[PDB]
This record gives C-alpha cells, structure tokens and sequence, in this order.
C-alpha cells in the first residue's frame, strides 16, 4: 500500500511538472514570436525616418 | 455515492451534452424545470439516478454537469433553450474568443485564461459528492477547444484528482461535417496528450454516424441534431448501468475491467442496434436475436473499421428493455457459429448485462421507439485502422509543414508534432503486438 | 461580440467600400438613416460584426474613410447611404498622393497616418472582442497603395494578435489611370506579403474581361467593374455576417485557407455572371474568376465555396464531391479535404441562388508575373524613378520589392510541383 501511494503521488508530481514545463515553454515562445514581429515593424519605422531625412537633405 | 460528473467541452461536446441530458430527463421522468414527481425523497437520496443528478431542497434535480466553451454562441442556446432551468448558471462557463480550430490556442493562448475557473467550478460539483467515481469528458478531436482545452483539462484533472477514473466520448473527424483542414493535427495532438490521462475512451466516428442516419433512418443530409440524438442513445446505453438498477444490471466499471487489458489499449468499439425509422418499425418487432446479429454487422459500428480483419480481446453486450438471458444465450450461440476470432491470451466468452428499463426516444426525432435495444462494446485491434487513417492525413500535411505556422505562432514547437506522431506510431504498433499469437 | 473594423483608403478604396456597405446594408435590412426595416431575424443575429448600435436603435457602420484628398470622400457623403457613416470617421487630407506610392507611404501619408490611428483606436476600444481589420484599396494608386500599406504596418504594431484582411485591387493596363502603376503594385505587394494574413486579389484585368466578353459591355466603366466587386465582397463575407459554422470569423478562415504565411493571396470567384450542377461548374471556371489567372494552369492549395439561396444540401454535397473527383489533378494531394463548403439560406439581391468561390491556387503567380514583367520593363531603364527618389527612397528598396515578389512566385511554383510520395 505504501508503493501504491508512492506511485500515485509520483504520477501527480510528474504530471504537474510536465504541464508547468510546457506552459512556461509556450509562454516564452509566443512572446519571442511577438517580440520579433514588433522588432521588424519598428525597423520599418526607422527606415521610414531615414527616407524622410534623406529627402530633407535634397 | 458513486456519483459521476460529466464535462462537455466545445461545440460538439456541448451539443451532444444537450442531447444526452434531454434523453436522461426523459428516461427518469425529470421535467425541464428539474422537477421529478416520482421522486419522493426531497432534497437528496441514494437512488440510482442520483449518480448523475443532484437534488435541491426545492425538488429540482440538477445535472452533475459542466459545460465549457471558449466562445459563448453554443452555450447561450442552453441558457435560453428548453432546459435552461435545469442547470445552475455557474455550470455553464463561456469565454469570448474561441480557439479558431487551433489546438495551441485551446491548450495555451486562450485556454489558460479560463482553466482555473473551470477547475474551480468542477471542484464545487465534486464537493457535493459523497463518493465521486469519476468524470465523463465529451469533446471533439478536430476543434481547437475540443482538442486543446480538453487535453489541458485532462492533465489538470489528473493532478487535482489523482488516478480517479476519467472516461472520454471523443468525436472522430469526418469530411462530411468537418469545419477545418487541420483537424488531423488537432486529433493527433490531443490523443497523444490525453493518452496517459484517460482510462477509457469511446470514439464516435462522425462518418459512421452520418452513414447510419442516411442508410437506416433515410435522412438525406443529416445535421448535428440527427447525429447527436443517435450518439446520445449509445451514451445512454453505456451509462444506463450507472443510472438504473436491476438484478441483471452489470456496472460499467465491471465491463471496463474486461475492456482494458493494457493501459494504452483502452479504445472500445461501440455498436448499437436497432437504428430504425418509425415507418419501418411499424408491425416489425425486432427480437433479441435480430438486434444481437446487427451488432456484428460492421455498418452499425460507431467507428468505421473491419473487426472481421482483426482479433477480439473482449466482447460486452449491454441490453436494455424486454430481454431475458435465455434469448441472449440462444442468440449468442447462433452468432458464435455464423460469424469472431479472439487473441490467444483472452477468454472467448461474451460478458452480458441487461437493464430492464425500456429505451426512450426524444419527441419529434427520427428513431422509432423500440421495446429492446443493445450496445456492444468490443475491444478489437481493428479500431487501430481509425488511427491509421488519421495518421496518414497527418503525415501528408506535416511532410510539407502545411499550417504548422499557426501552431508555432501560438508558442508550440515542431518537436511536439513529431513527439505526438511517434506516440501514435507506437500506439499502432501496440495494437499489432497484442494481436500476435503467443510463443 | 466578434467585431470587424473596416477601413477604406484612397479613391478606389472609398468607391468599392461605399458599394460594399450599400449591398450588405440592403441584405441586413438597413436604410440610409441607420434604421432596421427588415423581415428576418437572421439579418440582425450577427449584425454587430459590421455595425455598431447607437441611440434610437440605429446601426452605424464600423467604417473609417481615409484619403489624401477630399474629392472622392465628398461624393461618398452625398451618395446613397452617405448619412449612415459616422461623420467623425472621415479622415481626409488636402495635398494628395499624385499616384505616388512614396508620397502615400513616407511623406504625405505619414503626416495623416496618426489621425487615422486615432479613429482606429476609438472604434477598437469599444469592441467586445475585436476580430481584426479589413482594408479596401487599390495597389496601383498612391493613397490606397502607399498609405494603405502604411496603415497596415502601423495597426499591426498596436494589434499584433489580430487578423489583417485586405481587398486589394490589382492594376491593369486595360483600366490604366497612370503609367507608374507597376511600381506602386510591386511596392505594395512587398508590404502585403509581410503584414497581412489574407488578401483577396481583385484584379482589374479580370473585371474588364468579364464586363467586355461575358457581360457584353463594349465600354466598361468603373461602375460596371465595381458591381462585380460588390457582388464578390458580399459573397466572401457571407460567412462572417450570417449564422454559420464554417469560416464564421476571420481567424478560422485564415487557418483553413493559409497553409504557409506568405501564400495568402486568394482568387475570388462568383456565379452567375440555374441548377446546382451548373452553378458549381461555372464557379470553378476560369471565366468566372476575379483574378486574371487560369486555375487549370496551377493547383489548388485550399478552397472555400459559399452557396447562397434555397437549394438541396444533398445536391450541393454531391456536386462538390463530383467536381473534386473529376478534377483531382488540380488539388494538392498533401492537403487532404482542402475544399470546404458553406450554405446560406439568404441569397443576394436579385438572385434565386448564387455561389462565391475563394481559392488559394498556385496559378495566382500568373498575376504576380504580369505585374513583375511590367515592373522590370520600366526599372531596367530607371524610368520615372525621380518620383520616388525625390521623396527619399532609393533603388535598393525597389530591387528588394522586385526580389520579394519574385520569391513569392518561386514559392507558389515550389508547392505546385510538390508531390505526396
Ligand atoms: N457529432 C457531432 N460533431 C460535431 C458537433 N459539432 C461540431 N462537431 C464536429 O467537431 C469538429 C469541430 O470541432 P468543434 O467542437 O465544433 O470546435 P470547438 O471545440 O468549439 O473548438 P473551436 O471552435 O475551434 O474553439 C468537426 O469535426 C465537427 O464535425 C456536433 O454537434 N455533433
Ligand atoms: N475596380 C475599380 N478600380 C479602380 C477604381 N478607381 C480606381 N481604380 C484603380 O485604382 C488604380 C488607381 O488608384 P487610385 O485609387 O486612383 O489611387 P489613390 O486615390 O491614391 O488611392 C488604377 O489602376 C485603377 O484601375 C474603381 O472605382 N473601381
Ligand atoms: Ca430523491
Ligand atoms: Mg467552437
Ligand atoms: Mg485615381
């Protein structure tokens, strides 16, 4: 009966840890995906500032 | 004691839940306002129908059910429909933005925002139970909530309730009513994630139910309402041992012992008879022998596959209505000769149960009200054909990485696709190993 | 609950945008004063997708009218349904774009872009659950092509997790307004490839050939072309506006239609221009496509079919299976079940039954090859480049746009020649 208790608790523990691992890994990946999207849009804004500056120098 | 909590996830799960709970009320004489005049013990009791219904002091019989969807459209119809007074508002949980047929959105992006509320509401039902037996989770494979949120919920139920039993009713995708190209992806992902958290799963192939409505009920273009009323009859047959009592009644968990020889081999094939229109049932009573012989006709199966090309590891017959063992034994003896190959490590007997409560039909439906019905639950290697068809469609799209960006964009990795597919590959190999003769 | 914010920019965008609101207001039973005088509850069940509810049970379109000149927008306010738009949602300039993409994207349009974003946020902040945005514009002009692709980029910064849909009108020499149109189209495609989730290609060359050859119009006007656009836009948005379960919102449509993020340019189709077999056959014919591409010159990645009117769903199911079996060569094998069919009971105005076709076909490269050929025929001689370098651009940005659109065609060809085994 001690082995049955230990096996059930290990199942609960492994499941709780795998899920927290997945939810944390997923949170970082989605945030990294969104941070790369904004950085590309912000580099397009810097290129727009250089275009308007290049015209000012003409 | 022995209470059962039902959890209906996503559109398919919810709409099938509507069909099942309506059917249950008809079977137990419960009115749309929850009142049950035949129930004399007010406020509670230990009757067989209390495994599925709790009682309030005002005489209302409340389903032990939770309806969860990530959008409100489908559950709003429950909140305003015929049985709106049957459910307490806290049992109907909705979000605002669905999972867009994306497993990752149901398991992570959208589903993580409501999972704590759902588990809290499930806890409220469990606290009302004096001896909770387990959960019944109803969901589709193909939808983003049905697949993703169900996997997240099953994982969390294992944590919050240990090894307490969890049974699934899973809608396998069919192109005739499918709404998303990526349904093979969602199917493989949720099956891999739930496999170690589920004790027993009853797959319902929408194409098998579609063909049955077209062939046996003469419905030209079946709707979800056509499919769900048929699905609820099978669900009713499976749960009838929990909700009714009888001398010849065999508890579902006693069938489950025979149906699951190994933890991963837990997908019974269900077959139901008779499915017959009123026009054809008039002056044509189907005997115990006729409905039993229809259980071995592959066209009556809930999953398209050929058991004739597989091996049996278990065969359970669940009769309801006017059925006595003498007729059953006679009908079985006929079938054992005219039809059934077992694996060499399993006894060849048929496990029989009989609930004398006669079948019920929903008013305005297409099923005839018959005097006797039967659901066969068999464990056959042939059900692995349904995994093969689904795994083939997965491979076609994934070899080109088609649509995988919708999943990576929500935080998933390609490694989860390959890890899930390899689990299915091992599952197919497991179904082959159990069929090989011993040495 | 699931709201779409509509934006129309430039001359073409405001023109087809006004025609779009006139058609769907009629289908939803909305008069030019914003009141509901319909007869079916199916018209108001999903009315909040395109309409806000105001005081007096009024329905105000969730639309934002943008242009760098007041000429086109003044006629919208005076035309039919001109009083139904919110007066504050009119954002117009004075200088204009002069059919110059650089002017709409970098100089003139960037001075106005902030005042448009103020209206976008005001409409988005009151949304119960914003789906995303849809833009109507032309790619051959200046305001719709330049400031349109600019607005797309700026909105995607504040709403990166929302769907960006565009109804983009491709330029054609048969309806040519200027000569620098291949420059504006290539520069706009360069942006639409990166910052949109789904783009309907409304090709002017296809619209002209339909009016001339099929509709028998020797001198097609812009009003004749826009009648095809309104019927097409009404079709592709049917599943968004009426109760249903297939492609009922912008994201489920994208998930069904876009197997790879860059290949998100759809070929629209309409029929008729009458039985279910004939309606299905004409819907897959090249002469009914709103893009100048022969689908039998490529392969279908995904397809959305929409049938409208009272008909046999059993017959529609059989005819859609029939056309896929008899034409299986034109559907990629590595995407099973890539054709989805929706049925709506409410037909368009003046038809017993109609069909709308949304296709992601690799034959769309014929459209991008034509614009790339008109682009390289001018860029190799540096023609008209002073219109753009004068605003601050350089030849590098032109080459990058050319290379990106040529990569789009290569990618469409890659999946056309891909096999299952
Ligand atoms: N048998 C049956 N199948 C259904 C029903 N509703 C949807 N389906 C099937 O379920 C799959 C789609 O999943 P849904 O349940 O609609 O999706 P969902 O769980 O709500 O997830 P999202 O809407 O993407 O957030 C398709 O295979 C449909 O054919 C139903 O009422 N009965
Ligand atoms: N179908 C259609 N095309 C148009 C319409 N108006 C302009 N166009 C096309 O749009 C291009 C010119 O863009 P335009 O809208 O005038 O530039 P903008 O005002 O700066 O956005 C040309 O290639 C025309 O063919 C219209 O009402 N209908
Ligand atoms: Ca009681
Ligand atoms: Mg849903
Ligand atoms: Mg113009």
């Amino acid at each position: 009966i001690q082995k049955a208790i230990e096996e059930n608790n290990n199942f609960i523990k492994m499941a709780k840890e795998k899920l927290a691992q997945k939810m944390e890994s997923n949170k970082e990946n989605r945030e990294a995906h969104l941070a790369a999207m904004l950085e590309r849009l912000q580099e397009k804004d810097k290129h727009a500032e250089e275009v308007r500056k290049n015209k000012e120098l003409k | 004691m022995r209470e059962c909590i039902s959890i209906h996830v996503g559109q398919a799960g919810v709409q099938i839940g509507n069909a099942c709970w309506e059917l249950y009320c008809l079977e137990h004489g419960i009115q749309p306002d929850g009142q049950m005049p035949s129930d004399k013990t007010i406020g509670g009791g230990d009757d067989s129908f209390n495994t599925f219904f709790s009682e309030t002091g005002a005489g209302k019989h409340v389903p032990r059910a939770v309806f969860v969807d990530l959008e409100p459209t489908v559950i709003d119809e429950v909140r305003t429909g015929t049985y709106r007074q049957l459910f307490h508002p806290e049992q109907l949980i909705t979000g605002k933005e669905d999972a867009a047929n994306n497993y990752a959105r149901g398991h992570y992006t959208i589903g993580k925002e409501i999972i704590d509320l759902v588990l809290d509401r499930i806890r409220k039902l469990a606290d009302q139970c004096t001896g909770l037996q387990g959960f019944l989770v109803f969901h589709s494979f193909g939808g983003g909530t049905g697949s993703g949120f169900t996997s997240l919920l099953m994982e969390r139920l294992s944590v919050d309730y240990g090894k307490k039993s969890k049974l699934e009713f899973s809608i396998y995708p069919a192109p005739q009513v499918s709404t998303a190209v990526v349904e093979p992806y969602n199917s493989i992902l949720t099956t891999h994630t739930t496999l170690e958290h589920s004790d027993c799963a009853f797959m319902v192939d929408n194409e098998a139910i579609y063909d049955i409505c077209r062939r046996n009920l003469d419905i030209e273009r079946p709707t979800y309402t056509n499919l769900n009323r048929l699905i609820s009859q099978i669900v009713s047959s499976i749960t009838a041992s929990l909700r009714f009592d009888g001398a010849l009644n065999v508890d579902l968990t006693e069938f489950q012992t025979n149906l699951v020889p190994y933890p991963r081999i837990h997908f019974p094939l269900a077959t139901y008879a008779p499915v017959i229109s009123a026009e054809k049932a008039y002056h044509e009573q189907l005997s115990v022998a006729e409905i039993t012989n229809a259980c071995f006709e592959p066209a009556n199966q809930m999953v398209k596959c050929d058991p004739r090309h597989g091996k049996y590891m278990a065969c359970c017959l669940l009769y309801r209505g006017d059925v006595v063992p003498k007729d059953v034994n006679a009908a079985i003896a006929t079938i054992k000769t005219k039809r059934i190959q077992f694996v060499d490590w399993c006894p060849t007997g048929f496990k029989v149960g009989i609930n004398y409560q006669p079948p019920t039909v929903v008013p305005g439906g297409d099923l005839a009200k018959v005097q006797r019905a039967v659901c066969m639950l068999s464990n056959t290697t042939a059900i692995a054909e349904a995994w093969a068809r689904l795994d083939h469609k997965f491979d076609l799209m994934y070899a080109k990485r088609a649509f995988v960006h919708w999943y990576v964009g929500e935080g998933m990795e390609e490694g989860e696709f390959s890890e899930a597919r390899e689990d299915m590959a091992a599952l197919e190999k497991d179904y082959e190993e159990v069929g090989v003769d011993s040495v | 609950m699931r709201e779409i914010v509509h934006i129309q920019a430039g001359q073409c965008g405001n023109q087809i945008g006004a025609k779009f609101w006139e058609v769907i207001s009629d289908e939803h039973g909305i008069d030019p004063t914003g009141s509901y005088h319909g007869d079916s509850d199916l018209q108001l069940e999903r009315i909040n997708v395109y309409y806000n509810e105001a005081t007096g049970n009024k329905y105000v379109p969730r639309a934002i009218l943008v242009d760098l000149e007041p000429g086109t927008m003044d006629s919208v306010r005076s035309g039919p349904f001109g009083q139904i738009f919110r007066p504050d949602n009119f954002v117009f300039g004075q200088s204009g774009a002069g059919n110059n993409w650089a002017k709409g994207h970098y100089t003139e349009g960037a001075e106005l872009v902030d005042s448009v974003l103020d209206v976008v946020r005001k409409e988005s902040e009151s949304c119960d659950c914003l789906q995303g945005f849809q833009l109507t514009h032309s790619l051959g002009g200046g305001t719709g092509s330049g400031m349109g692709t600019l607005l797309i980029s700026k909105i995607r910064e504040e709403y990166p997790d929302r769907i960006m849909n565009t109804f983009s009108v491709m330029p054609s020499p048969k309806v040519s307004d200027t000569v620098v149109e291949p420059y504006n189209a290539t520069l706009s495609v360069h942006q639409l490839v990166e910052n949109t989730d789904e783009t309907y290609c409304i090709d002017n060359e296809a619209l002209y050939d339909i009016c001339f050859r099929t509709l028998k119009l020797t001198t097609p006007t812009y009003g004749d072309l826009n009648h095809l656009v309104s019927a097409t836009m009404s079709g592709v948005t049917t599943c968004l506006r009426f109760p249903g379960q297939l492609n009922a919102d912008l994201r489920k449509l994208a998930v069904n239609m876009v197997p790879f993020p860059r290949l998100h340019f759809f070929m629209p189709g309409f029929a008729p221009l009458l039985t279910v077999p004939e309606l299905t056959q004409q819907m897959f014919d090249s002469k009914n496509m709103m893009a100048a591409c022969d689908p039998r010159h490529g392969r279908y990645l995904t397809v959305a079919a929409i049938f409208r009117g009272r008909m046999s769903m059993k017959e529609v199911d059989e005819q859609m299976l029939n056309v896929q079996n008899k034409n299986s060569s034109y559907f990629v094998e590595w995407i099973p079940n890539n054709v989805k069919t929706a049925v709506c009971d409410i037909p368009p105005r003046g038809l017993k039954m109609s069909a709308t076709f949304i296709g992601n076909s690799t034959a769309i490269q014929e459209l991008f090859k034509r614009i790339s050929e008109q682009f390289t025929a001018m860029f190799r001689r540096k023609a008209f480049l002073h219109w753009y370098t004068g605003e601050g651009m350089d030849e590098m940005e032109f080459t990058e746009a050319e290379s990106n659109m040529n990569d789009l065609v290569s990618e469409y060809q890659q999946y056309q020649d891909a096999t299952a085994d």
